[PDB]
């Protein structure tokens, strides 16, 4: 699975809390990407590993 | 000059495949590159003629025109050895093709896409995932009518078709497979033929209509049998003109150049000029025309 | 006999060698067969509908619309940049 | 007013050798060369694994021999070296004047830098085919962390 | 393109100046160079 | 040098790069001054302390 | 000559418009205004001091 979302807000909350982010918020979803490569993401300065 | 390609396999060729390739020794194979050592994935005609897509033969004709040709002389384990075909050398080509056309007249041969079917010349390698298809070698009098059947099936899909689907020979009739759609490049050749015809229809002469009219009403040749004793009206309304020689002479010069251009368009695929064919040895000493 | 230029590392009881033929291929300007390609397939859905008993698990995010009727219609993904 | 040539330089091609590199640790070079002479590319081994003599009355612990056949991979390694014909025309022409002696030495040096090119190309093609053999029979580690 | 090809006595240095050469000549790090492949790679006629 | 390949590819023959490097020219110059009163004494001979 | 300088270009938008399905991804920012009818007129940036 790739890093998919349903709104920009779940994207902005994925970087804010990597552990306590909600995969579902009422109708929207966010699909955290797993892969053989752990691609590192940077949105401004909030990095996730 | 060493003219010898050693096409090498990755995996081991099984014994039944060795027997099937030893059954085909001396046949034409087209190569991808002209160099001394190659790989199997790229040997033959299978890269343009695949099982997944429609049989389009006009791109196979231009592939056989562009890439080099080689004969198969030695097949062994893990490797099969080929001999290239260059101008200036005489090569022995045996008739191992499944719709058998006898080369009695020693006519010039022609290298064809496998229009008669894949599965008789499909010869299959279960060592590596590749399919070697051998191009059909056959004389050009059969080749022109096979190419015209290919070109005519696409225009007679709309409007008896078993005569166009099969081939005609002196001894036998063989079934050659036609697709429902020719393809992009076959449609391009049919488009170029349509533009040539729709331009050249106005540059037709007027005098030969008077010949066919007086010959229909006067003397039936064996060649005049197609009309079934009937003339259309277009002949009449182009025979409401008087005949001169100057415009007809310029029209016949441009007709000469247009018939030369049509000779350029129909001549597709390689041709081999045979000399001293041996019917008892079943091989033929040939060179590239 | 002769010394062989090969850095030998000790992994437990075996003393294996570590040789790089990168200099052998860079003097050809040919690619080294250990810089391989790896193509994984990435799949993601777009436009799904979460079933009508609906929930959240985050008291931080507050959208200004009706929570019962909201459909994903796009899927914001990320690039390699 | 002159035009200085500040020196003139060429590179020394390093002589790689398959028995000098450590890729030949994983290969034993047999001096037999009969598997090139042999018609079939197979060799049959009568291997015999041991067995644990079991005691319960389940099944008799029959001996284990395996008649395994290892097919040999024959690879063909070929380069080419386009060499000019007016180098051959000086190679056969005996030189007498010192300018044609220098030109003939140059022709020999051009020829001896093509035979050396061929030998240096077949000691890199050998390492390339050996390394591609060891990368064709190399299953990945995410399989053989468990299959092994 | 500004280069002569004469049968010079070329001094044989030991530098590793083959590394990234066929790609560096393509982009144009060298202002003037001659590529001699095949029969042109010869110590030329005097 | 070139690797001999067994797969059918267009093989590069014996290549030879002839790259030349042209020299540069850097011409530097400062400008110093000298009073003519400091030269009319330099080109004389004194008989006085 | 080893006290050189840089030319980094800094770009920032002034007075954009957030689209209509408005969200937020934080608590503890409570404004006494209408969140649906919100528009930036400025862009507060930070000096080098």
């Amino acid at each position: 699975p790739a890093l998919s979302a349903s709104s920009r807000a779940l994207i902005d909350e994925f970087m804010s809390v990597k552990q306590t982010h909600a995969p579902i918020h009422y109708g929207h979803y966010i699909i955290e990407e797993v892969a053989p490569v752990r691609r590192i993401l940077k949105f401004g300065n909030k990095v996730v590993f | 000059m060493d003219l010898k390609v050693v096409v090498s396999l990755s995996s081991r060729l099984y014994t039944d495949e060795i027997a099937k390739m030893q059954q085909r020794i001396g046949c034409i194979l087209p190569l991808a590159s002209t160099h001394g050592t190659q790989n199997v994935q790229g040997l033959g005609l299978g890269q343009v003629y695949s099982l997944e897509t429609v049989p389009d033969y006009v791109s196979m004709y231009n592939y056989l025109s562009d890439c080099t040709l080689a004969v198969l002389d030695e097949v062994s384990v893990d490797s099969l050895i080929l001999t290239k075909i260059v101008p200036g050398q005489t090569y022995a080509i045996k008739n191992k093709y499944q719709p058998f056309f006898q080369w009695h007249g020693t006519g010039s041969l022609s290298v064809m896409p496998p229009v008669f079917g894949r599965e008789h010349a499909t010869v299959k390698l279960e060592s590596n995932d590749v399919d070697i298809v051998f191009p059909m070698v056959l004389p050009t009098p059969i080749a022109e009518e096979v190419l015209q059947k290919i070109l005519l099936f696409n225009v007679y899909s709309r409007v008896v078709h078993m005569h166009l689907g099969s081939v005609s020979y002196l001894g036998h009739h063989y079934e050659l497979a036609l697709p429902e759609v020719p393809g992009p490049l076959g449609l391009a050749l049919l488009d170029n033929l349509s533009l040539y015809f729709c331009i050249m229809v106005t540059l037709l002469p007027r005098a030969s209509m008077r010949l066919v009219r007086g010959l229909i009403r006067h003397e039936h040749h064996d060649l005049l049998n197609l009309f079934q004793e009937m003339v259309p009206d277009e002949i009449a309304r182009i025979d409401l003109d008087d005949l001169s020689v100057a415009d007809d002479l310029s029209r016949m010069r441009v007709m000469m150049t247009y018939l030369q251009s049509l000779a350029s368009l129909f001549n597709l695929g390689p041709r081999l000029a045979t000399a001293a064919y041996s019917q008892e040895t079943l091989t033929a000493t040939c060179w590239l025309r | 006999r002769v010394p062989i230029s090969a850095a030998v590392i000790k992994l437990g009881n075996h003393a294996v060698a570590v040789e790089s033929l990168q200099k052998m291929y860079n003097d050809t300007q040919s690619p080294y067969p250990l810089n391989r390609r790896m193509q994984y397939s990435y799949y993601f859905p777009v436009g799904l509908f979460m079933p009508n008993p609906k929930y959240t698990t985050s008291a931080a995010i507050k959208m200004l619309d009706n929570p019962t009727q909201q459909l994903p219609v796009e899927a914001w993904i990320v690039n390699k940049n | 007013k002159f035009e200085v040539l500040l020196g003139v330089y060429t590179n020394a091609i390093q002589y790689v050798r398959f028995l000098e590199t450590a890729l030949a640790v994983s290969c034993v070079n047999t001096e037999f060369k009969d598997l090139s002479r042999m018609t079939d590319g197979k060799i049959q081994f009568r291997i015999s694994v041991p067995t644990i003599a079991h005691g319960d009355g389940r099944r008799p612990s029959k001996q284990r021999t395996f008649i395994v056949v290892k097919n040999c991979h024959k690879h063909h390694i070929s380069t080419e070296m386009e060499l000019s014909m007016l180098d051959l025309e000086i190679l056969h022409s005996i030189p007498e004047t010192p300018v044609e002696y220098a030109e003939y030495v140059g022709a020999v040096k051009t020829v001896a830098s093509a035979l050396q090119f061929g030998v240096d190309a077949l000691e890199r093609g050998l390492i390339n085919t050996v390394l591609s053999v060891k990368l064709r029979h190399a299953p990945p580690m995410f399989i053989l962390q468990t299959l092994a | 393109e500004g280069v002569e090809n004469r049968p010079f006595p070329y001094l044989t240095v030991d530098a590793d100046l083959l590394s990234n050469l066929r790609q560096s000549a393509a982009e144009g790090l060298f202002h003037s160079f001659d590529l001699l492949v095949g029969k042109d790679a010869r110590e030329a006629g005097i």
